[PDB]
């Protein structure tokens, strides 16, 4: 009952898994004092849409879950760090996070996405960026404006390493 | 003196003694790998595990191979950097306390070169998978059984390989899962094949059907949407299928097949306007492939193996194509416009004894992997320099 979770409004990292998670109520701004929240083991596919109500979060609770999007909350995320965006589908994903910098961790499994604007290279305070099962083979230019991150999932082979030897080769060369 | 008759009673000294001698002075110094530290050991040799094995941090590979016996406890539950483990002709029936973090951390596995009985089942039921690796296993009709709910269900599962078995369906009706990505067999022996997958399977991007028997390709493969192959390696592919289905899927982008009959391709190859990789082998052409000059996405010329006498005013295709492929021909003539790509990386002509060069060459000054065999090799300018 989340009328005593406003009494109690100080919960800064609340974490629950392997349960029977079958959604989250909307009451969820009743914690300011929360800065992270992680779950696993949740069946879902409706979107979490009362997370722009509290600005503070830094993780996401979705491991282990069936998802087809990120929310319309992430015009209000800036000061965020850990997505664990895993066991999804999908290949979109929105042009968002060039405003959000803080972020490091794009811990994303199961999406064969296409497009990296702008926003994958943006961000110099990430250092990560987890993908596996991809195209792999699209390999944008932002990927070149890099430089400060180091490392990705699975993308380091010659087929990056062939495409644009100007950017993503002096990128990752200088790098190591 | 009938102690010593008993086996158990030995199995106790050589368990004592593959304890004793694995200290961590002799096993740690043993580790030696280069992307990921793999413990090798001689396990075939080694009838019982060692135990100080488990005092190691930075193991996150291991490998297991020819054991008899089947020991693993809890105590790697600290040592939790562990993502995947080889074991071949090897069971391990030990496992109820240390399940927990082998199901959550553990994601990966070598679980190949088995039989159909001495198959481990715990790897069935952790929910935590990405990529099986279940080689070996001659698996019959009766054997497909063995496929069950929960590695039907489970969340993470990005590849499974298959070889060198009867195999021709082993379980295909599993694709509800949603991270197949690649899926890889070997050793058809027919050419029939299970119509539920590529309706319900939305997500393959590779797929290696290697050494097949069919000329078939799926035609109903329409319905995945992000695919980038058509892979049958090890295959007579007489005539190719239905193109008309591949320009709805303009998204194959990697396209490569070889070991081959093929003939010629219809002018269809256009409608892949998203084909940047494409490298063929072993197929009989001499005539100058007509379509070609259209993918102007691409980085690789598939004209290996295969002769011919003059090759197509198709160069002012490749703006940004990245690899050379081109062997078994006697030609000794290259038309001008290779100096319009500086992408390329690789001069990689193989036998041509070609008379020289012209000024094109200087533009590929960043290239660093030059390939020939045979030349007049006598004037050998100064583009080159």
């Amino acid at each position: 009952e989340i009328i005593s979770f406003q009494h109690l409004k100080r919960l800064t990292c609340l974490k629950l898994w392997h349960n029977k998670i079958v959604t989250i109520p909307p009451s969820i701004t009743h914690v300011k004092n929360l800065e992270s929240l992680y779950f696993s083991n949740n069946k879902l596919e409706s979107l979490p849409v009362a997370v722009f109500s509290l600005q503070k979060l830094r993780c996401l609770d979705v491991s282990y879950n069936n998802i087809s999007m990120i929310p319309i909350e992430i015009g209000l995320l800036q000061n965020l760090q850990h997505l664990h965006i895993t066991g999804n589908k999908v290949d979109i994903l929105p042009k968002q996070l060039f405003k959000c910098i803080k972020l490091r961790t794009l811990n994303l499994g199961q999406n064969c996405i296409t497009s990296l604007p702008e926003k994958v290279g943006q961000l110099s305070q990430l250092t990560q960026l987890e993908l596996k099962g991809n195209c792999f083979d699209r390999l944008p230019a932002q990927l070149g404006q890099c430089r400060m991150l180091k490392k990705s999932g699975l993308v380091v082979e010659d087929h990056l390493f062939d495409t644009l030897p100007l950017e993503v080769k002096e990128a990752l060369n200088q790098d190591i | 003196f009938g102690v010593f008759l008993s086996e158990v009673s030995e199995n106790k000294l050589r368990e004592i003694s593959l304890n004793h001698e694995w200290t961590f002075e002799k096993l740690r110094q043993h580790i030696s790998r280069n992307a990921q530290d793999k413990q090798e050991l001689h396990l075939f040799m080694l009838s019982g595990v060692p135990d100080a094995v488990f005092d190691l941090t930075d193991l996150d590979v291991l490998k297991l191979e020819l054991i008899p016996e089947a020991k693993i406890p809890a105590k790697i539950s600290q040592m939790t950097n562990l993502q995947e483990l080889h074991l071949c002709h090897c069971p391990a029936k030990v496992e109820q306390t240390a399940f927990s973090f082998l199901r959550d951390h553990l994601r990966c596995l070598h679980v190949k070169f088995t039989d159909v009985a001495e198959i481990p089942a715990w790897v069935y039921l952790l929910k935590n998978l990405r990529e099986l690796y279940l080689i070996g296993n001659l698996n019959s009709e009766n054997n497909k059984m063995i496929g069950l709910e929960s590695l039907r269900e489970l969340r993470h599962l990005k590849i499974l390989h298959v070889k060198s078995n009867l195999t021709k369906v082993p379980s295909n009706i599993t694709d509800v899962a949603p991270h197949l990505t690649k899926l890889v067999i070997h050793n058809d022996g027919t050419k029939l094949l299970v119509l539920n997958s590529l309706k319900k399977m939305m997500n393959v991007a590779e797929l290696e059907l290697q050494n097949c028997e069919l000329e078939r390709i799926p035609h109903a493969i329409f319905s995945l949407s992000n695919l980038q192959e058509l892979d049958l390696k090890s295959n007579n592919i007489r005539t190719i299928e239905e193109i008309i289905s591949f320009q709805h899927l303009k998204r194959l982008t990697c396209l490569k097949l070889w070991h081959n009959k093929i003939v010629t391709i219809p002018p269809s190859i256009t409608h892949v306007k998203n084909l940047e990789s494409l490298y063929f082998s072993n197929n009989k052409l001499e005539s100058l492939p007509v379509a070609v000059f259209s993918l102007q996405k691409l980085r690789c010329l598939d004209v290996s193996y295969n002769n011919i006498s003059m090759i197509p005013i198709e160069i002012g295709l490749l703006q940004n194509l990245q690899h050379l492929h081109i062997t078994g021909n006697k030609v000794d003539i290259l038309p001008k416009q290779l100096f319009k790509c500086i992408k390329l990386r690789t001069l990689n002509l193989g036998q041509n004894c070609i008379t020289s060069l012209p000024e094109k060459v200087g533009q590929l000054s960043q290239l660093t992997q030059l390939e020939l065999k045979g030349n007049c090799f006598d004037r050998l300018p100064a583009q080159l320099g």
